[PDB]
RNA sequence: GAAACUGCGAAUGGCUCAUUAAAUCAGUUAUAGUUUGUUUGAUGGUACGUACUCGGAUAACCGUAGUAAUUCUAGAGCU
RNA sequence: UAGGAUAGGGGCCUACCAUGGUGGUGACGGGUGACGGAGAAUUAGGGUUCGAUUCCGGAGAGGGAGCCUGAGAAACGGCUAC
RNA sequence: GGCAUCGUUACUUUGAAGAAAUUAGAGUGCUCAAAGCAAGCCAUCGCUCUGGAUACAUUAGCAUGGGAUAACAUCAUAGGAU
RNA sequence: UCCGCCGGCACCUUAUGAGAAAUCAAAGUCUUUGGGUUCCGGGGGGAGUAUGGUCGCAAGGCUGAAACUUAAAGGAAUUGAC
RNA sequence: AGAAGUCCAUUGAACCUUAUCAUUUAGAGGAAGGAGAAGUCGUAACAAGGUUUCCGUAGGUGAACCUGCGGAAGGAUCAUUG
């Protein structure tokens, strides 16, 4: 009240963190840092909970004091560190470079990508104004700000930046026809192609997007991110990419026990 | 009759909320007036037992009710309080701790004893029926 | 003039005393000019705003308040101020249990510029601004004299 | 590596519901009306009018104590 | 209207000016054995009653008041006074 | 990709944003159950990308379509439209 | 004197109507429940009493409780008794 | 650089009178309801209740009540074209 909160209780977390409700009285509150802390997955909920690389909230620790962690290109310590999207979680050693995708359900997916292709990665672009001295500056949506940026970049456009050599290597525009991943709301996870924008004085710029497979929906302008030219995506979806409603997960269970089992 | 516009929200809103007075529970329930009773609102009562009387029953029956007039130690009100199972009266002494409790008719007399609302269920923090059938003795 | 109090009343950062000529400037309130701003949302700056001579710090149009948040319809409930009216917003509360709606009223304070004239009963529309006093957080935006909008 | 100086924390957590009837509070807004240790990213040319690195203290320590008394308190000598 | 103060808007405060502001669509005042909400009980439907308590927000450290340090307190397992 | 400038609402449809927990509800043989969000399988130096669904959530607010039923003023000094 | 129309005070017969029934052509068109609107009742007493407010010269009028007490009070019709 | 002290302004606890609001209670005396198997005095109402009954109002007397004026049938008359 007079001041911060340093306490995450467990009923409080975000709902993609399915944790356990007998679980604790406490949850691990994430620290401030590039992402907004409810759209994050913070490291001990990954080293934990995702794989079974540690068991408690002790052994998280005794692998990060090793600096084993490598994400975005940096050896992370701090536990509750909050990777938020798309962040390279470059496990060395044993090579386990991870994007932070979005599952179809609002979840948080590791999808285990070459390692070549986990040298760069992309970010979604806030404002883009002149700094002191006139000198233009980035500003991205994951805390990222980078000084002189090609002057055909606009505000929520999407850019490839390199790791190693942190500079743009090329972006891609915010205009219809183009992939987009949906990563707030109830649309979370759902790749598709943007048909129209719909622009109202004031506030509330309404997206559409058309499904792969069909399907319409629409959402706000945040939440959206731009993923590659045309309808070709620049990165590799986790699996399905489609919403996949009730009905249709029973049907795949029903032909997963009338198949492979089959008995 | 009744006002069925559309518009007439208000009126029904405030017609009922003026009407529910004329209810006997609703009016009993929301004066207040149950703060002002002995008990102020609660399921039992402790008290010393101020003396033993009997009232005569009222007709057409024929008895003597072996009440007792006690004064609760929370507020210092004086009421009478039955004494059931025969007998029982000899295990009230003077000036003693009992654990007084309502009657059954939530404020009202019950049976043929005149103006009582009031059993007692505890003597000397020993419970009555356990006297009675023997299963303790007063201390 | 418009100078009836104490202190001279001036534009902020126009300056007044330019040797150089005017009128072809851009960003009227350069080089001695007026300033005059629109407040975006789709609303037409009055003439009387930019060929005016009043000073008004709080007038959304020539002024140094900025029209943001919400934007509500009603009507003229008093004028008897300085530059402030009473807008009355009637609406329909909705009772639940008897499924019927009740009439409604809220009075708003707003602050309504000396470029738009007003009488009791007219249709106003206005803007949420910053607060501008105890009461009053909305800028008068358009003024629809009573008994309008005619012709067919 | 005890003690002590320095830095940081103790404004979180825990407990309770006395005050409070458009007031708190809920949904929804705004900061173009502001402050923000911290975390992440980026950015620091003008001092000139001994720089191969300047100065005085002080704690722990040691020894003279006061008071019935307390993480009550005063002097001295080092660093 | 112009200042002062504040991290900042604002009668928040000061000087001057005007006479306004709310109300049977219940202001103002009173009662509450009234913290608000998510919710609880009972429920054909509608409803009625409850919601101190583990989640969110607010307020308090016997009762009032003033304040230092600090990024953050009018803090009480901090100080000052009654 | 155009390009306008427009009676306002109620109503109704569709969408979005919408804390968890609780409630309804899918899966799952904790020996059953109230529960929990676990687990399951070849008999592995492992796999199922294992799962950790989905609704509702008054009213008020934001946006899309509909104009039947309703409420406001607009209706003949032409000061009308082109 | 005869016929017809509108408006009014009533009356007679009959439910296929309603109602606890007396009875009602409205007291009908009501569990097959909704044309609009005003007032007003919640078992019998205490009681149209106490007190406050207010009008009146007064007598009084309008508004109007509570404690307590009670298992019935009451409506229509039936058979006896008187 | 700087302590004690002092001056003005400001926030302002706390105490001391008056007034006022809210809550509980004592009180000689009066007086009202209710209950009680003890009663005294009459018979006001129910039959034409032995003066038909009842409303408003005014007066009167031991008590039910009586009487004056206007009204009603809830009357003991649905009726005299004689
Ligand atoms: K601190
Ligand atoms: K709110
Ligand atoms: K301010
Ligand atoms: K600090
Ligand atoms: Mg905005
Ligand atoms: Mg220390
Ligand atoms: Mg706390
Ligand atoms: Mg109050
Ligand atoms: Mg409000
Ligand atoms: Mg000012
Ligand atoms: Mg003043
Ligand atoms: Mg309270
Ligand atoms: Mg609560
Ligand atoms: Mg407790
Ligand atoms: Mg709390
Ligand atoms: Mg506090
Ligand atoms: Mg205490
Ligand atoms: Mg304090
Ligand atoms: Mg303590
Ligand atoms: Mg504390
Ligand atoms: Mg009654
Ligand atoms: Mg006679
Ligand atoms: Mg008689
Ligand atoms: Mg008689």
């Amino acid at each position: 009240a007079r001041g911060l909160k340093k306490h995450l209780k467990r009923l409080n977390a975000p709902s993609h963190w399915m944790l356990d409700k007998l679980g604790g009285a406490f949850a691990p509150k994430p620290s401030s840092g590039p992402h907004k802390a409810r759209e994050c997955l913070p490291l001990i909920l990954i080293l934990r909970n995702r794989l079974k690389y540690a068991l408690t909230y002790r052994e998280v620790q005794s692998i990060l004091m090793q600096r084993h962690i490598m994400v975005d290109g940096k050896v992370r310590t701090d536990k509750t560190y909050p990777a938020g999207f798309m962040d390279i979680i470059s496990i060395p050693k044993t090579g386990e470079n991870y994007r932070l995708l979005y599952d179809t359900k609002g979840r948080f997916r590791l999808h285990s990508v070459r390692d070549e292709d986990a040298k760069f990665k992309l970010c979604k672009v806030r404002s883009v104004q002149f700094g002191q001295k006139g000198i233009p500056y980035l500003n991205t949506y994951d805390g990222r700000t980078i000084r002189y940026p090609d002057p055909l970049i606009k505000a929520n456009d999407t850019i490839k930046l390199d790791l190693e050599t942190n500079k743009i290597v090329d972006f891609i525009k915010f205009d219809v026809g183009n992939v987009v991943m949906v990563t707030g709301g109830r649309n979370t996870g759902r790749v598709g192609v943007i048909k129209n924008r719909e622009k109202h004085k004031g506030t509330f710029e309404t997206i559409h997007v058309e499904d792969a497979q069909g399907h319409q929906f629409a959402t706000r302008l945040g939440n959206v991110f731009t993923i590659g030219k045309g309808t070709k995506p620049w990165v590799s979806l986790p699996k399905g990419k489609g919403i996949k409603l009730t009905i249709i997960e029973e049907q795949r269970k029903r032909d997963a026990a009338a198949q492979a089992a089959a008995k | 009759g009744k006002t069925r516009g559309m518009g007439a929200g208000r009126k029904l809103k405030t017609h009922r909320r003026n009407q529910r007075w004329a209810d006997k529970a609703y009016k009993k329930s929301h004066l207040g007036n149950e703060w002002k009773k002995p008990f102020a609102g609660s399921s039992h009562a402790k008290g010393i037992v101020l003396e033993k009387i009997g009232i005569e029953a009222k007709q057409p029956n024929s008895a003597i009710r072996k009440c007792a007039r006690v004064q609760l130690v929370k507020n210092g009100k004086k009421i009478a309080a039955f004494v059931p199972n025969d007998g029982c009266l000899n295990f009230i002494e003077e000036n003693d701790e009992v654990l007084i409790a309502g009657f059954g008719r939530k404020g009202h007399a019950v049976g043929d004893i005149p103006g009582v609302r009031f059993k007692v269920v505890k003597v000397s923090g020993v419970s009555l029926l356990a006297l009675f059938k023997e299963k303790k003795e007063k201390p | 003039a418009e100078q009836t109090e104490k202190a001279f009343l001036k534009q902020p950062k126009v300056f007044l005393c330019s040797k150089k000529t005017t009128k072809g400037n851009n960003k009227p309130g350069k080089e001695g000019n007026r300033f005059w701003k629109s407040v975006g949302l789709g609303f037409k700056t009055p003439k009387e705003a930019i060929e005016g001579t009043y000073i008004d710090k709080k007038c959304p149009f020539t002024g140094t308040v900025s029209i943001r948040g919400r934007i509500i319809a009603g009507t003229c409930h008093s004028a008897k101020m300085n530059r402030t009216i009473i807008v009355r917003r009637n609406y329909l509360h909705y009772v639940k249990k008897y499924q019927r709606y009740e009439k409604r009223h809220s009075n708003i304070p707003a602050h309504i510029s000396p470029c738009f004239r007003v009488r009791e009963g007219d249709h106003v529309i206005i803007g949420q601004c910053r607060p501008l006093s105890k009461t009053v957080r909305f800028n008068v935006l358009k003024v629809v004299p009573a008994g309008s909008k005619s012709g067919a």
